[PDB]
DNA sequence: GCATGTGTTCTAATTAGAACGCATG
DNA sequence: GCATGTGTTCTAATTAGAACGCATG
């Protein structure tokens, strides 16, 4: 089981991606813009594509990341003919409004996963083709509850974190 | 050796189906020609003035990646999406994120389902149109996201109308200079009606907006007849475009909702002179 | 003589030139055509689609009998004066003598002036037509001032539309039957553009009147399209009047606009039936 | 048909006279012998040709619009339309021998554009004919003395204003037959 | 008988024209 | 350069639709 080079987008996760035990082999890029194929490919293989949008009222259109992600996420891919394991993943923290996202489902192909945090306080959007991610039945949680905590967070992570825990399998720890 | 075979077109905001009417000019057998396309005018005008040849899918953000597969492969793709909100002619563009600027990404979505996988070196074309005047971190982008620098052609090269668009794409030759044939009106005077005096060489670029027909910051009409002057007729609009007379004259259509239709459509020239080296790659009539 | 002349022709109330369409469909050669009409858009349809062959001369009020004597000879004097005045569908008609409907008179005065002298035998014909439609004293009238009683002729044999219209004059045969020819369109079906279903064998009298367009007293939609009830395109109303497609598709006149015109005008395949024996006297390039 | 004639090889006129009769004018000036020539014919509506060759020559066709009053039955122009008609109806073969003359009168009871038609009917501008404003009437006809003569000026502002004392209810007036006396037999 | 009609005049809906805008080749 | 533009919006004119109409074959 080899280590795992990530490509980051928009967001650095060093920070979360320590604890998770996961020269460097994190490759982290603020603005994509004038990134291209070549670039992407220089930055050596990946094993994990990492993507999200900034937090609730932070400069960009939030379809932007979406779309940017999308764009490098296809630059990215390996062959055809699957040599290893390739993860990505796309996180929102509900920034996107319903026509984003379901224009995020287009483009990734498949419906995004809930992830609430209780005992609503804290929520986020989640697509990925990892699928511990999707076959979990989290506590449901709808949008009616997540709108009025965006609306009540205007006015002003820990199981995302775990998102990245089903990824250990795939690589080397600590 | 193989014989060459009729082209599959696979065709995003189509329009009034000018892809279909210069192919058919070159006379390129098609096999089949799956447009999408949301405006009922639109696809009024293309029903009818093809005779129904037309698969009509509607809208693009529901052509899944699994439906270019079944419906595939194809070997043409081709697309212009709405510039309303790119187009610098707006003081109220939203840009390309935002409004119908964000649909330019769906063409660029279904360009990637519909190429061939790897090991496969079939031959696949595509082309994508816009405006020139439009923002210029917009037109980076775009290139961007196709991976590819636009081809700048003025349609006042081919036809008697100023139209400076940006395509994109890799079909044979779209660098290559351009040429007079024996059937590009350059001229205004060729376009009009008996009876009507044109007093310019060349018009504008005609938009949506009606009196886009009309020349200069002053507003001059572009023609005389019988002691007044006058505007361009739809007729004469569309001979300007280098569409077939009344093309448009569809489903009572009024002056505006005919060149509404036109103002958005691509001049028939450049499509021709884009769409004629794919003579070589399948069969002709 | 010794061989056929051209055609010299009077014509009253022009409207869009169907007379001069079906004198050139008949191959008659046109020596001059002289036009009384004061409608622009009639005479902008007249001086596009026959190519300024039309001698325009304004209001028939104006036309005196000097101007007849230096333009003439005439072989041909035709016409039909408005109905608006005469037709019942106008609740508030004005009669003959008042309105419009004394514009008939004109007619008459200028027949007058057109006849040949007292032992003139050259040959000499004349048309008038007007509604079925109107008061028995208004046809009786008119019968009276042109010494002659009509003859009763329905476009609905010859083409797709009711159209009964009354035809004064002296043309050789106006009274025999009309036979079908093979280029007639005798249903509704015929007169429709692609992938529309008639939903009636024959309309009825199409007027100025938008709805005119509708059937019956319940004001049922005339085709189907892609299962949805719509009326008649402008081109099909052409169709139906049996003028050629987009003849009135100029001076970008509305479906309004075009109606009133096609509305107003003779049912060509009935003018073709009595201008028909006139090539036998006339030269026919 | 201008050049006078002879007075023995004169004969006496013949008249058709439409709408109103004249009978007793023409009498009074003598152009019809008081033995009993003169067709008087009220409605003209169902009159064809056939029947006005039928009632024999004519020298002179009289029209005359109904003087001020109810007694317009017809649309004014009704009874100008219908004058052309018969008029030529009955006009002569055109080597004719002797003179044929016309007339139509108007009493004011035409409007500006009916007398535009009128004028553009009969090919000439009507004659206005005054005598006094006491009386007024327009007159057309190919009479010569009558387009010759130059009779005091009228204004139609002052014309609309007897049609107005009229419309609320002579000699010189039938004087329009005198110039005919040198072209038809007189009896006296 | 009873449906029909070369029209005219009402509406709410569109058309046709003009003002507005300023970054981009 | 600086003047041109796959547009949007607002106003008066037309459109497209519907009511109204009754003598006529
Ligand atoms: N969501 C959508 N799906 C498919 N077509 C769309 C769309 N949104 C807009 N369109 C269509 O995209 C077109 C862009 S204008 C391009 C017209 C075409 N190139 C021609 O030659 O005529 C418009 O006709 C518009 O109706
Ligand atoms: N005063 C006038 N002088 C000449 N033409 C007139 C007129 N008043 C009305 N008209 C024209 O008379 C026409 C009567 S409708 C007849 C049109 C013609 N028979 C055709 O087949 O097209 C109308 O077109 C109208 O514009």
């Amino acid at each position: 089981r080899q280590p795992v080079r990530v490509l980051s987008l928009f967001e650095d996760i060093k920070k979360e991606l320590t604890s998770l035990g996961f020269p460097g082999q994190l490759k982290h890029v603020v603005d994509v813009t004038d990134t291209v194929r070549k670039d992407v490919e220089e930055w050596g293989p990946f094993d994990l594509v990492y993507g999200a949008t900034p937090p609730l009222g932070h400069d960009r259109p939030p379809s932007w990341y979406l779309f940017q992600f999308h764009r490098l996420l296809q630059y990215a891919r390996p062959k055809p003919g699957s040599p290893r394991p390739f993860f990505w993943m796309f996180v929102d923290n509900l920034v996107l409004n319903k026509e984003d996202l379901d224009v995020a489902s287009r483009f990734l192909e498949m419906e995004p996963v809930t992830i609430p945090d209780v005992h609503l306080q804290n929520a986020v959007r989640v697509w990925s083709n990892i699928p511990a991610i999707r076959s979990r039945h989290w506590a449901l949680v709808s949008e009616e509850e997540l709108s009025l905590l965006a609306q009540n967070k205007q006015s002003s992570t820990k199981l995302v974190k775990n998102c990245f825990l089903p990824l250990r399998e795939y690589f080397k720890y600590f | 050796a193989e014989k060459r075979k009729p082209i599959r077109v696979l065709s995003l905001f189509d329009g009034i189906a000018t892809g279909l009417l210069v192919l058919k000019d070159l006379g390129i057998q098609v096999d089949r020609y799956i447009a999408s396309e949301v405006c009922e005018d639109s696809i009024t005008v293309g029903m009818v003035r093809h005779q129904g040849k037309i698969m009509y899918v509607g809208d693009v953000r529901s052509v899944t990646q699994k439906h270019i597969q079944e419906w595939g492969p194809f070997d043409l793709v081709i697309g212009g999406s709405p510039c309303n909100d790119l187009s610098i002619v707006n003081p109220a563009r939203k840009g390309l994120y935002e409004g119908t600027g964000r649909l330019f990404f769906e063409f660029y979505r279904l360009l990637h389902d519909a190429r061939p996988k790897e090991g496969d070196d079939r031959p696949f074309f595509w082309l994508f149109e816009n405006v020139v005047a439009m923002g210029v971190s917009d037109k980076r982008d775009i290139s961007r996201f196709l991976e590819s620098n636009p081809v700048m052609i003025d349609a006042k090269e081919v036809s008697a109308a100023h139209r400076a668009r940006y395509f994109w794409g890799n079909l044979p030759g779209m660098n290559r200079p351009l040429a007079s044939t024996v059937n590009d009106k350059l001229e205004l005077q060729e376009c009009l009606e008996h009876g009507r005096i044109a007093k310019f060489s060349k018009v504008r670029t005609i938009t949506t907006r009606s009196n886009s027909i009309k020349q200069g910051k002053d507003q001059h009409f572009p023609v005389f007849m019988n002691e007044k002057e006058d505007i361009l007729w739809c007729t004469e609009m569309e001979r300007v475009f280098g569409f077939p007379v009344h093309y448009t004259d569809v489903s009572n259509m009024s002056r505006l909702a005919r060149q509404r239709l036109l103002g958005r459509s691509w001049s028939v020239p450049v499509i021709r002179h884009l769409f004629a080296p794919l003579k070589e790659y399948f069969a002709c009539v």
